[PDB]
């Protein structure tokens, strides 16, 4: 069960990277047209 | 409205024997496999002693005609029971690995065209509906493992 | 994407093979390294790793256009066919990895529905070498250009199909992690092809 | 509102009742004539096709279609009938016929007779309300068939006519002075549910005494079969209760007899509910606006949608393994010349997805239609003074934004989870290097068997926990690489990818063993060494349906579960001890030791064979226990898969994604909060826009929200189609027999994208299906012409085209062409036909994924 | 029967769960206008 | 213009990017910290 | 020589029927929508 | 050289062809406006 604790850490970093990046392009697209 | 039925045509079947629909026979497993076993064995001898007089003699007429076109029966390359002959490299139909790695559609063209050196082509001997029946009979040879 | 590809494996030389002949292998017209510092090691190394019959082949050389390339007429000489494992491995893995992986998997255990699975012993035992040639040449199943197993009689040469036939017998009884290695081919050839 | 808009809106609500009633009665009669013809299309001389095949399992279950009947008939009723003028039956005479052809012809004729008469009686109510009509107005295409004009002035369906051309003599339901007749729609709900109860009773009497299926518990002790007269419990399926393809007696409610007992049950319930409503009809103020047929139309229609979704679900389960469908797999099924893999399941899949597709359309259209009632109310002033709480519960605009915004948040979270997991595991399966991280694939090496005696070169770390450790290659004392046998692999070990033959991962060099002696909970009965890379096998358990299913199955099967667990246990201990004996042989070092060792292994061997055969046969007994929710092709348990868990999450997220436009129709038909900040007010239900203001406004009307529902819903629907037909939905590139699927006994056809190419190689082998594929693709991309922001470009180019063609007419003296004006759709009609073309393209193409075969091998 | 009942119950449960969320939000944001 | 708070996310995305590349390329190159080797 | 002529006649008919049908769709579109 | 010149000339003749066509239409419909 260290593979399931290790795997889960990765999957969680994947979600922060991606969803953080998506809401990063939505915040930088607001500064280029309004702020 | 559209499909008023659906115009798909009439079904191709084998030869007619009087008083017993051939088209129907071609979808009824116990009838089609009785004709497949006759073709496979080259005789009417292994057919259920319950077979009618008219049936037993229609099969013989079918065989006699095929014997004049030099038709070679499947049994006895492959045996009456499967799983041929390692000598002749004749396929063992009892084997589960051989059965899993063949689709029935695929098997068809290997009987039609023949298969490499020895297994003969049957496209000029038999109808495509008689090959379909044989693919169904070969399916029932499978054993476990 | 670009530039930061890796280092090349020292075992894959780039030292050049002889060019593919212009003349057809089926021609009736007239038929069918140095001592410089490292040139001999490189030639000897190309002789094992770089494949010679990977390229699509002249159109008059394809098995359907070759007079001796039909399933009925091809020569499956077992002595020539299982002669050299280096060669079976060099050639059949390049051809297989290119043409056959898509549908039969990266492990060669079946990808496309109902596709063959070459590791299965029951399948191995019940196929001839000539049988395997027929199904490559004809395809399997009803359809235009072969069936779900496509025909190769335009596409491949008789010599290319024969490397494929010998390579495919190295799949026997292997596990489902990629393709047969050089020592799978060699144990296959020692146990009589 | 001058073009084509008045053609597909010519018959709008509200309408008088005689007009609704007669038109429905005529549709009923028409649908019975069409089914009549489908009975003719099912006789045994015809090819298989998709119409007669969707009817055959049911016709078998009813006993109308006999699967084992070959005897040809030559006389039956009236004397002497070889063949006649169209012959002995019209045109069916050149063919050989069996008894099941006669039954099929009988039922086909009845349908046609009762249909034609229902069409007539329906026209008597429909035209009869209007006082009557003429043969020329009824039929209307008889004016231009000169001659027949003297018999196209005759009036039919009149009020006082001689009996055979009467219509409605008191003009309308409301004038006719019969007291039994109910005067409102609430009141009428009661006789309607009595009438339906009676239709049930009719079906059960027909089942019992015309088809000879008595209801349980009055089933016969014996039945007639092709082998004579047999006890009911041993007679095979069409004739009796013994299922041949599962080889068990069927539950009594799994039989058509079970169905005739439910006919009487349901009928009694419906008749009693109707009797209750006869004394207590619905009455509350909450419901009396539903007397307007425009309002109840919304209720009824989206209700029927939900009924259709429920038919799909119930039908799927109830019949996925029923002997009606499996019986098709033995009937040598041939379509467009071919031979089909598993036509049973294919046909079953097509019926269930056809109901699924009807469900979505009618829910959406019911909501759309309800939005039309509510827009009407707003635009005439009376929305603000509606009295039923079913309207007023949702009037507050701030509640409307809270409802919608939290269903967007719920959609967002669950779609991000689903799709994000699909992406993670296609990264894993493809071993992609991102530089910032390397994804790694599942790989398994058998550790018992004879395969556990294969050697590998192993790079072994010393201490993974000291960073700055390093490792070494396992060696001999002699210096050469030791070959470690698979049985002695330990956790931490690295093996070169190219010693394993792997060419698909060129970006990393080694497989790591992460778990030894692994036996799949559900899978193959072996022991393995595994690289779990990034593949998240735990994700199967993140499914509430995994757990309900496995718990209920464990409870029903507890003690074979338990013995199978004890067998595994004894086996693992025998493997381990036999591995130590083999190792002492390998390292024995002196023939005295080597004989002693080989003699110990030789003495333990029988006992290790016993433990293996014991484990094998308990694991085979466990894998043949009956299914609960996740099933085999032979109604046996399977554990839930990553596939099933992804499908759970995608149903939540994707149906909410697809249904948020419907909530926008229900709340925002007149004003959304973006409109209300500007003071805007939507003036009609179908306007295209009002923009370029505020950046642009295309797509705010209710008609457009309906179209966006239809598109967004394509995504959960295709999840449903891939899952029914066996694709793997939890990744994008799963291969059929990849190591993971093989070790865990999973059968699938492809993996998102790979499924597409995998099934189409089967589709290419049929030339009728490849023609359908070509036409389907063309219908779709043309929708883009109609949906892109481009209508002005198309209008201004069409205009250049018209000028040019008129110039050619004038120059060449061709009078038909000197006033050509090409018609160019406006924006509203472009959006309508663009949605039509998009939808039909996609779903002809999906029919093909079902039509190709069901290739899941179980 | 058990499978049919489980599947139907899960569909109605998804509806009921959405109703409960959407009503945990309404009940506890009643002092705030959405806008 | 960029907020303090949006600069402190762009910092968490970079810490996850060099915890991933530090454990991916270090054992390949240095032959240490064997736990993360592939 | 004769196969070729026969084939040209089928292809002509196909062009007459498909282009002909397409223009009829336009005319019909025109009559509905307006004149 | 031969294939290069042929291709190039075939593209240049594609443009020259079109202009000629257009020139024929303009000259032979002088005095018909296209309204
Ligand atoms: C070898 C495969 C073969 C070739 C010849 C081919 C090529 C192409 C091309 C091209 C130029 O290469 C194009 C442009 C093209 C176009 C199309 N094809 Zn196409 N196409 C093929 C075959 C087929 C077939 C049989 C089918 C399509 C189908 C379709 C359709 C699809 C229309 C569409 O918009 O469909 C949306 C739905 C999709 C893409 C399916 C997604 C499935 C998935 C399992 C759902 C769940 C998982 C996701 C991550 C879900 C999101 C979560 C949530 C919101 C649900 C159109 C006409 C179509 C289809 O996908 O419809 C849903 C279809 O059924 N096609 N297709
Ligand atoms: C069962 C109850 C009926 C129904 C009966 C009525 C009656 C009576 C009235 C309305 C009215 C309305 N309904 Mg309604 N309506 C139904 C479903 C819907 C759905 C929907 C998504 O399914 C929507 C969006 C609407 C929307 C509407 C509006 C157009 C209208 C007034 C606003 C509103 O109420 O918001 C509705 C918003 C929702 C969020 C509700 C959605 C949930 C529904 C209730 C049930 C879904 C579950 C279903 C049972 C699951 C099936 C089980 C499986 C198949 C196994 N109804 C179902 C079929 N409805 C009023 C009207 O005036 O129109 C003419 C009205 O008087
Ligand atoms: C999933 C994403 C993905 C991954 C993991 C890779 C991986 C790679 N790409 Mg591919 N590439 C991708 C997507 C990806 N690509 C996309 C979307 C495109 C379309 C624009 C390309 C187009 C492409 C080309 C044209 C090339 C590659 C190349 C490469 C390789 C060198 C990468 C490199 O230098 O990076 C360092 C890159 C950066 C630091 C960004 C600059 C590497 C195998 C090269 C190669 O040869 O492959 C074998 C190469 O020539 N890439
Ligand atoms: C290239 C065009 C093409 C052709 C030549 C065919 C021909 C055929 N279709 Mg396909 N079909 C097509 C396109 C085509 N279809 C398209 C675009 C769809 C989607 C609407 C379909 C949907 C389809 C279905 C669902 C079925 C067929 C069937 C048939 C067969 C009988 C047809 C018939 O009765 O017509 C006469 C009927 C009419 C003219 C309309 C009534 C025949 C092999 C049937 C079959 O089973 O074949 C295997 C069948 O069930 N057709
Ligand atoms: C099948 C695809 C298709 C076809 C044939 C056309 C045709 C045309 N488009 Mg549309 N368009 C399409 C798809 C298509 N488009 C798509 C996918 C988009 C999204 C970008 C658009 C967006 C669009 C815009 C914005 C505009 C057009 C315009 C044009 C016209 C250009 C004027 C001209 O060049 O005359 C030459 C005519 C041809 C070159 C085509 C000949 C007829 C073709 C080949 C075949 C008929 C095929 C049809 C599918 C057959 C079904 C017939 C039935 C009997 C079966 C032309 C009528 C312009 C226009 O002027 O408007 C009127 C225009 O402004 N197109
Ligand atoms: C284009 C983009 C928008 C998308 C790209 C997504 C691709 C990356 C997504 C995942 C990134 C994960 C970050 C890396 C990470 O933390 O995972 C590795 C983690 O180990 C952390 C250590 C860091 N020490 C402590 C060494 C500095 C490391 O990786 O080096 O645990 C795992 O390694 C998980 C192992 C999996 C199974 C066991
Ligand atoms: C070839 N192998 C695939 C099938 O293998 P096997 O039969 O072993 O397993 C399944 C699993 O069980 C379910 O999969 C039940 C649904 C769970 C709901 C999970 C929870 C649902 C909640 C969703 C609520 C959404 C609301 C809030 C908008 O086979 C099936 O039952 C699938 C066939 C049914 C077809 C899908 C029916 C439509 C889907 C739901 C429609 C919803 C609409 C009413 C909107
Ligand atoms: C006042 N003007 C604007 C306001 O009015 P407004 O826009 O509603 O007017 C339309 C617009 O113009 C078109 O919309 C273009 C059609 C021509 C393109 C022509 C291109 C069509 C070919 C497309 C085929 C591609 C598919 C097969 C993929 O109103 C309509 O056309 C309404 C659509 C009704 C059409 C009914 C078609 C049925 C005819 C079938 C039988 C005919 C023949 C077989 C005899
Ligand atoms: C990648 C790209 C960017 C690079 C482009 C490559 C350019 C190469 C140029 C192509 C050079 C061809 C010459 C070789 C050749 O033609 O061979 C012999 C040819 O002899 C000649 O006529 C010689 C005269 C050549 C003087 C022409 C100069 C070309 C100008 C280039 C302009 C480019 C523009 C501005 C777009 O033989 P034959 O046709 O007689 O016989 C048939 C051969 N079986
Ligand atoms: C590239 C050249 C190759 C080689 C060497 C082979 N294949 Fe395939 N294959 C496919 C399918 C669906 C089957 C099953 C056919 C059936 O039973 O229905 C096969 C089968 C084979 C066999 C076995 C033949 C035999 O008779 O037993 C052999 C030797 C074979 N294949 C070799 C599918 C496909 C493909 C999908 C389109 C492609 C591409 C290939 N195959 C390619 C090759
Ligand atoms: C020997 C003379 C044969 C007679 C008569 C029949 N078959 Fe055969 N067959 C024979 C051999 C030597 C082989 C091996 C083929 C090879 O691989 O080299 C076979 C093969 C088959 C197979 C398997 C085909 C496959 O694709 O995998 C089938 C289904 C088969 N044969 C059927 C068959 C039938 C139905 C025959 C009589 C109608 C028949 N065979 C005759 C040898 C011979
Ligand atoms: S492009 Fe079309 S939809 Fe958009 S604002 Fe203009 S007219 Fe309206
Ligand atoms: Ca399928």
């Amino acid at each position: 069960m260290w593979n399931v604790v290790g795997q889960i850490i990765s999957v969680l970093c994947f979600f922060i990277l991606t969803v953080g990046t998506l809401f990063g392009i939505v915040y930088v697209s607001h500064l280029l047209s309004r702020g | 409205v559209m499909a008023t039925g659906c115009f798909v045509g009439a079904r191709n079947a084998s030869e007619p024997r009087l008083g017993s629909s051939s088209i129907a026979a071609s979808r009824t497993a116990p009838a089609y496999l009785r004709e497949a076993q006759v073709l496979y064995e080259g005789s009417t001898d292994g057919l259920p002693k319950d077979t009618p007089a008219d049936e037993i003699a229609h099969y013989k007429a079918m065989l006699a005609e095929l014997q004049t076109r030099n038709y070679a029966a499947c049994a006895g390359c492959h045996q009456v029971n499967g799983g041929g002959n390692k000598a002749i490299n004749a396929t063992n139909f009892q084997d589960a690995g051989w059965q899993a790695n063949n689709s029935s559609p695929g098997m068809v063209t290997s009987i039609v065209n023949g298969k490499g050196k020895v297994m003969p082509a049957y496209k000029d001997k038999l109808t495509l509906q008689q090959i379909n029946y044989l693919v169904e009979y070969i399916r029932r040879f499978e054993k476990k493992r | 994407g670009g530039c930061f590809v890796g280092s090349r494996d020292p075992n894959e030389t780039r030292y050049p093979k002889a060019p593919m002949p212009l003349q057809n292998q089926t021609s009736t017209l007239k038929t069918a390294a140095q001592n410089t510092p490292g040139a001999r090691e490189a030639a000897a190394l190309r002789d094992r790793v770089t494949p010679l019959n990977l390229q699509q082949v002249n159109e008059q050389d394809v098995a359907g256009n070759d007079p001796l390339g039909s399933p009925a007429r091809v020569v499956l000489d077992e002595g020539e066919m299982y002669r050299d494992p280096v060669e079976i491995y060099r050639e059949g893995r390049a051809l297989f990895q290119n043409n056959c992986v898509g549908c039969h998997g990266h492990n060669g255990c079946g990808n496309v529905p109902r596709s063959t699975n070459f590791t299965d012993p029951g399948w191995q035992e019940n196929n001839s070498d000539g049988g395997i040639y027929s199904s490559i040449y004809n395809g399997k199943g009803i359809g235009n250009g072969g069936g779900a197993m496509p025909a190769y009689y335009n596409q491949l040469s008789p010599q290319q199909i024969r490397y494929l036939v010998a390579y495919l017998r190295a799949f026997k009884g292997r596990q489902c992690n990629g393709l047969p290695t050089l020592s799978d081919v060699e144990r296959m050839v020692a146990e009589r092809q | 509102a001058n073009g084509v808009k008045r053609w597909y809106q010519k018959l709008e609500l509200p309408m008088p009742p005689e007009r609704i009633f007669g038109a429905h009665m005529m549709l009923i009669g028409g649908l019975a004539c069409l089914i009549g013809t489908y009975f003719f299309a099912s006789m045994t001389m015809w090819n298989d096709g998709y119409v007669n095949l969707t009817l055959r399992p049911r016709l078998i279950s009813l006993g109308i279609y006999d699967p084992y009947d070959t005897e040809q008939i030559q006389r039956v009723w009236l004397p002497l009938i070889g063949e006649f003028s169209t012959s002995k039956l019209p045109f069916f005479g050149q063919y050989p016929l069996t008894m099941t052809d006669f039954r099929l012809f009988g039922w086909g004729c009845f349908h046609i007779g009762l249909g034609l008469w229902l069409v007539y009686a329906g026209a008597a109510h429909y035209y009869g309300a209007r006082g009557g009509a003429t043969i020329g107005e009824i039929f209307w295409l008889l004016p231009y068939v000169p001659g027949l004009k003297g018999l196209c002035q005759i009036k039919w369906f009149t009020p006082e006519g001689p009996w055979y051309k009467v219509g409605l003599p008191w003009g309308s339901f409301a004038n006719t002075p019969w007291p039994i007749l109910r005067r409102t729609y609430a009141d009428a709900l009661s006789p309607h549910t009595i009438y339906i109860g009676l239709l049930f009773f009719i079906w059960g009497f027909v089942l019992w005494f015309v088809l000879d299926k008595p209801p349980v518990p009055l089933q016969p002790a014996q039945v007639m079969t092709p082998n004579g007269l047999m006890p009911l419990e041993q007679a095979p399926f069409p004739y009796g209760w013994f299922d041949p393809y599962l080889n068990q007696v069927m539950h009594p409610m799994n039989t058509i007899n079970g169905e005739t007992t439910m006919c009487f049950v349901w009928g009694v319930l419906f008749v009693a509910l109707g009797a209750y409503w006869w004394y207590r009809p619905p009455r509350s103020i909450n419901i009396t606006h539903l007397e307007d047929t425009k309002a109840v139309f919304h209720v009824h229609l989206t209700a029927i949608g939900y009924v259709s979704f429920a038919l799909a679900i119930v039908g799927f389960l109830a019949l996925r393994n029923h002997p009606s469908y499996l019986m098709l797999n033995d009937m040598n099924v041939i379509i467009y010349g071919k031979k089909i893999v598993n036509p049973g399941r294919m046909i079953h899949n097509m019926i269930t997805f056809n109901h699924v597709q009807v469900g979505l359309l009618y829910v959406a259209a019911g909501v759309f239609h309800g939005g039309q009632y509510l827009h009407g109310l707003n635009i005439s002033g009376a929305y603000k003074q509606a009295r039923s709480k079913f309207i007023t519960w949702f009037q507050n605009p701030d509640l409307q934004t809270k409802i919608v915004g939290t269903t967007m948040f719920v959609s967002f979270v669950t779609v991000v989870f689903g799709y994000g997991m699909i992406c993670w595991n296609t990264g894993a399966e493809l071993d992609l290097n991102f530089g910032i991280y390397q994804f790694r694939s599942f790989r398994a090496i058998q550790m018992d068997g004879e395969a556990g005696n294969i050697g590998y070169r192993v790079f072994r770390p010393k201490n993974p926990w000291d960073p700055t450790a390093g490792g070494d290659w396992v060696k001999n004392p002699d210096g050469t690489a030791k070959l470690v046998k698979a049985r002695n692999l330990q956790v931490g070990d690295r093996i070169l990818n190219e010693e394993l033959g792997i060419g698909s991962s060129p970006t990393y060099s080694f497989t790591t063993i992460e778990e030894i002696n692994y036996k799949p909970e559900w899978g193959q009965p072996k022991l393995y060494a595994v690289q779990w890379g990034s593949w998240t096998h735990f994700l199967r358990k993140v499914n509430p349906l995994f757990w309900v299913d496995k718990g209920i199955w464990y409870l029903q099967n507890q003690k074979t579960f338990e013995a199978t667990r004890k067998a595994d246990e004894a086996y693992l201990a025998a493997h381990l001890k036999a591995v130590s004996l083999l190792n002492q042989i390998d390292d024995a070092q002196t023939e005295e030791a080597k004989q002693k060792a080989q003699a110990e292994l030789d003495k333990f061997r029988p006992e290790l064979e016993k433990a293996h055969a014991n484990m094998l046969e308990w694991n085979e007994r466990l894998a043949s226990t009956p299914a609960v929710l996740y099933s085999n092709l032979r109604d046996q348990h399977r554990d839930g898969e990553i596939n099933d868990a992804i499908f759970f999450w995608l149903m939540i997220g994707g149906w909410l994604f697809g249904f948020i436009p419907l909530l926008r129709i229900a709340f925002h038909n007149y004003q959304s909060p973006w409109y209300r900040d500007f003071e805007w007010r939507k003036q009609s239900p179908d306007f295209p826009c009002i923009g370029p203001v505020k950046g642009g406004t295309c797509g705010v009307s209710i008609q457009d929200q309906l179209w966006f529902c239809i598109l967004f819903s394509i995504k959960p629907l295709s999840a449903i189609a891939w899952y029914l037909d066996g694709g793997w939905i939890a990744t994008m590139m799963a291969r059929g027999n990849e190591a993971y699927y093989l070790t865990h006994n999973i059968s699938h056809t492809g993996g998102v994208f790979l499924y597409m190419w995998n099934e189409t190689t089967w589709i290419w082998t049929d030339n009728h299906l490849t023609a359908m594929l070509l036409l389907g693709h063309l219908i779709w991309f043309v929708s883009f012409a109609l949906w892109f922001k481009d209508r002005g470009s198309r209008a201004e180019g069409g205009d250049i085209q018209s000028r040019w063609v008129r110039l050619m007419g004038k120059r060449l003296g061709i009078k038909t062409l000197q006033e050509v004006r090409f018609p160019v759709s406006n924006l509203a009609t472009a959006k309508l036909w663009g949605t039509v073309f998009f939808y039909t393209g996609t779903f002809v193409l999906v029919f093909l994924y079902f039509a190709d075969g069901f290739f899941q091998n179980r | 029967m058990t499978a049919i009942l489980l599947a139907c119950l899960f569909v109605l449960g998804g509806y009921a769960a959405l109703w409960g969320i959407i009503k945990f939000v309404v009940a506890n944001t009643k002092d705030i206008a959405a806008n | 213009d960029i907020s303090k708070v949006a600069w402190a996310w762009f910092g968490v995305l970079l810490a996850i990017c060099l915890i991933g590349a530090f454990g991916n390329y270090v054992p390949k190159l240095f032959v240490k910290m064997l736990m993360f080797l592939n």
